[PDB]
């Protein structure tokens, strides 16, 4: 608790004030008194499979914060080539390799929304969704819309996938497990149940 | 024109946008709105001193990024 967390307080306030007057997209809540863990929430960008969804994030802040970016992770499950589908890790240049002082919390959440709006499958975190994004973009869009509706509270769903997921849950399986098994195995119901 | 935090007994931190002119009754009304805890059976503690329903935050010298405690 050194005087560079004055900056984390200023940036917390900057996020909270920019939220009301300028938007409603991003949001941050406190977790600890000493300003080292926060709960962020970004809104699904429009004209993407994530539109209509609100995705939550955990942000841990290092003791050197103005330098050496924070550690950000996805709490709610997302289907993105640059976000791990199980761990929630984020492959973003500003989180590992190209962070800079004079970057804000708000800057990071806006950049994460921009990432959700423009992925990069050539520097991927999850290889399966990256391969699906390159080889079958339409099925990827539908699958990420499915994940949005299932986890991030997005409104609408594709019934063709829902019937498959219901038919597999009828076997006495786990909804999240069969979702990842269907999404990873190209939604082949026949080979997804073979994943045991 | 400031933000304050309220620490519950489950150790979560509710963020409230308030003005220094705001009373304690209306700030606990805001707590009720954001959470669902009615003001009846609701006491706020700043530093040892439980806040009174007729006072504002100003005469309690509340400032931005201050931490109140919520009981009952």
């Amino acid at each position: 608790a050194n005087i560079a967390v004055q900056r984390i307080k200023r940036e917390f306030k900057e996020v909270l004030k920019s939220e009301e007057t300028s938007k409603n997209q991003i949001k941050v809540d406190l977790v600890d008194e000493n300003f080292t863990e926060l709960r962020g929430e970004i809104a699904g960008p429009p004209d993407t499979p994530y539109e209509g969804g609100r995705y939550q994030l955990e942000i841990k802040i290092p003791e050197t914060y103005p330098f050496n970016p924070p550690k950000v992770r996805f709490i709610t499950k997302i289907w993105h080539p640059n976000i791990s589908s199980v761990t929630g890790a984020i492959k973003l240049d500003i989180l590992r390799d190209q962070w800079a002082a004079a970057m804000t919390l708000r800057t990071v959440l806006l950049s994460l929304q921009a990432l959700l709006a423009a992925a990069e499958p050539d520097d991927p975190q999850d290889a399966v969704v990256a391969n699906q994004y390159k080889q079958n973009p339409e099925m990827f869009k539908q699958t990420a819309r499915l994940w949005a509706h299932v986890y991030a509270g997005a409104p609408v769903s594709s019934p063709e996938y829902t019937k498959k997921i219901e038919n597999l849950c009828a076997m006495g399986f786990d909804r999240n497990a069969v979702i990842v098994a269907l999404s990873s195995k190209s939604w082949d119901v026949e080979t997804a149940t073979e994943l045991l | 024109k400031m933000f304050i935090f309220v620490k519950t007994l489950t150790r979560k931190y509710i963020t409230l946008e308030v003005e220094p002119s705001d009373t304690i009754e209306n700030v606990k009304a805001k707590i009720q709105d954001k959470e669902g805890i009615p003001p009846d059976q609701q006491r706020l503690i700043f530093s040892g001193q439980q806040l009174e329903d007729g006072r504002t935050l100003s005469d309690y010298n509340i400032q931005e990024f201050s931490f109140l405690h919520l009981i009952s």
